[PDB]
């Protein structure tokens, strides 16, 4: 038997529903999103880290000249300078006072510590959402993960559960994401091969053990002016350091909807945003014909000063007469109220307590026990605890946000105004009639 | 430190402790069931914009109720008097 309902996408919050196949005993259906994993389609652009500036041992032809060869090394800046006549500990290292040149080959290479301190730039084409649902149907329950992508059934075992397109296509990750040490930061890193000096990714590579690394450190070499052999390599401090200093707080502390961000793979998780369209074709073997279920022939609702609140602050009691004792479902027929329980063991005659929560200031929500209905009604007091460590379990429906007394007053004011304009119409009728009646 | 907590909930994380999440309850001064003296202040606290909107709605409705009904009644009174007010000897 196919059924469908929306579910608030809020981790751990247990949604409640009652499926009432016509000839069969209404079956309890509680939907719970035990976890979620909004994992987008990542693609690695490049890795980066603090470059290590390695100045290879300078080459001097002494009396002669040198060809400034090319190289594959990143930012090869093998400029050549003449008239150096350098000195080592053994004194001069050439045999002429001039007509000599110093070649100062220079590279940037991955620092050995980059092996761990590296960072990687990831693109994210789309954020498909996968939610780890725990679902209980009747006196049976299963855990199953499904892709909330849409048609994607992602069902498991006998429950052909199918999720629907997320009400909102929210994504926490910006289009360009960089990962570091398992921290995540959204940042428009420069494209591959588009390095800029001192910016993030001043050096980039396919991966840490690649020989195709490039860079644009802006390395420049001055003349070896001092007497001792030395190469004046100077450059912008690594853009990796500037980013490490200025990247600010990571995404793990900035993504909205409470998204929790993890790495390997990059994924958002336990993020509470929008609603999840859910439909489920629960198997008929889960139902029983109404005639074989316990049935109550008298029922009434009594509420013990429901404290409306984010948690189960309200309490109410059902008094009943039943035909047979047994275990029988219960549910709320109003989404403004949610019942902490879903099924109860019912005596032949008696009563049972049913904890509940509600965002409405009232209790004007119908309660059902195995197909019977009772209109609960009472004023619910606001909760003294301004703050609790539990997510608000129900949405604040405006249609039930007005208290009965307040709704009465508001409708009394509008009733007065409307009745006055109605009297206006009535007197215009009276005048129009009198004018012709007494002609 | 003071942090405004929305009904959606707020996460605060301190030093190295596990992130603690807390949610604001829809609870405020006054009472959704007292007289208006407490009703208006309660809803105003919960939603200033919505409460002011509803109050202006009531005021506008009252304005129509008063001035438009008074205009209609004045119209009928005026036009029912005038057939007599024009007659100096009519027995109303």
């Amino acid at each position: 038997f196919e059924h469908a309902t929306t579910v608030p996408n809020v981790p751990g919050i247990p949604y409640k529903a009652l499926v009432e196949r016509a000839g069969y005993a209404p079956l309890n259906l509680e939907i719970t999103v035990v976890s979620s994993e909004l994992t987008p389609s990542t693609n690695k652009e490049y890795v980066t880290c603090r470059f290590h500036t390695v100045i290879p041992s300078p080459q001097v032809k002494c009396c002669g000249s040198l060809e400034c060869k090319a190289s594959s090394k990143a930012d090869y800046t093998c400029r050549v300078f003449g008239g150096v006549y350098p000195f080592m500990w053994g004194g001069a290292q050439c045999f002429c006072d001039s007509e000599n040149t110093q070649l100062s080959e220079a590279y940037v290479e991955f620092a050995p510590d980059c092996t761990i301190d590296h960072a990687v730039a990831l693109k994210v084409h789309t954020a498909a959402l996968k939610v780890g649902l725990r679902i209980v149907y009747g006196n049976t329950t299963a855990h199953l993960d499904t892709f909330v992508n849409g048609v994607t059934p992602g069902s498991s075992r006998d429950l052909k559960v199918i999720a629907g397109p997320i009400s909102a296509a929210f994504s926490p990750f910006d289009h360009k994401v960089v990962i570091r040490k398992g921290l995540v930061y959204n940042y428009d890193f420069p494209e591959y091969g588009a390095m800029k000096p001192g910016a993030f990714g001043d050096i980039q590579a396919s991966s840490l053990d690649a020989t195709d690394i490039v860079a644009r450190t802006d390395i420049r070499l001055l003349k070896p002016s001092v007497k001792n052999i030395h190469v004046p390599y100077t450059q912008a401090v690594s853009g990796y350091e500037m980013w490490k200093n200025n990247s600010g707080r990571p995404l793990q502390e900035t993504a909205p909807f409470g998204c929790k961000i993890e790495v390997e793979p990059l994924r958002a998780s336990n993020c509470a945003y929008g609603h999840i369209p859910i439909s489920i074709d629960i198997p008929d073997a889960a139902f029983v014909r109404s005639s074989e279920s316990p049935t109550i022939l008298e029922v009434s609702c009594t509420v013990a000063d429901c404290i409306y609140s984010a948690d189960f602050g309200g309490s109410l009691t059902l008094q009943y007469k039943a035909d047979r004792e047994g275990h029988c479902p219960v549910h709320s027929h109003s989404t403004t109220a949610v019942l902490k329980e879903a099924t109860t063991h019912v005596t032949a005659v008696g009563s049972i307590t049913l904890h509940f929560s509600t965002s409405s200031p009232q209790a004007n929500f119908i309660v059902s026990l195995c197909g019977k209905k009772t209109t609960c009604n009472a004023e619910c007091k606001p909760p003294a605890d301004h703050i609790i460590g539990e997510p608000h379990k129900v949405d604040q429906e405006f249609q039930a946000a007005v208290s009965k007394t307040s709704w009465n007053w508001l409708l009394a004011l509008f009733g007065g105004a409307s009745s006055l304009i109605v009297v206006g119409l009535i007197v215009l009728v009276c005048s129009s009639m009198l004018i012709n009646t007494r002609r | 430190r003071n942090f405004s907590v929305g009904r959606e909930g707020l996460e605060y994380v301190w030093g190295n402790h596990e992130p603690v999440r807390v949610w604001a309850q829809e609870s405020a001064p006054g009472d959704p069931h007292g007289w208006p003296h407490e009703i208006i202040i309660h809803y105003y606290h919960r939603h200033p914009v919505y409460t002011v909107i509803v109050l202006c709605g009531v005021a506008l409705a009252i304005l129509v109720g008063t001035a438009s009904s008074a205009a209609c009644i004045a119209k009928a009174r005026r036009d029912c008097l005038t057939p007599y007010a024009l007659a100096p000897n009519a027995t109303v």
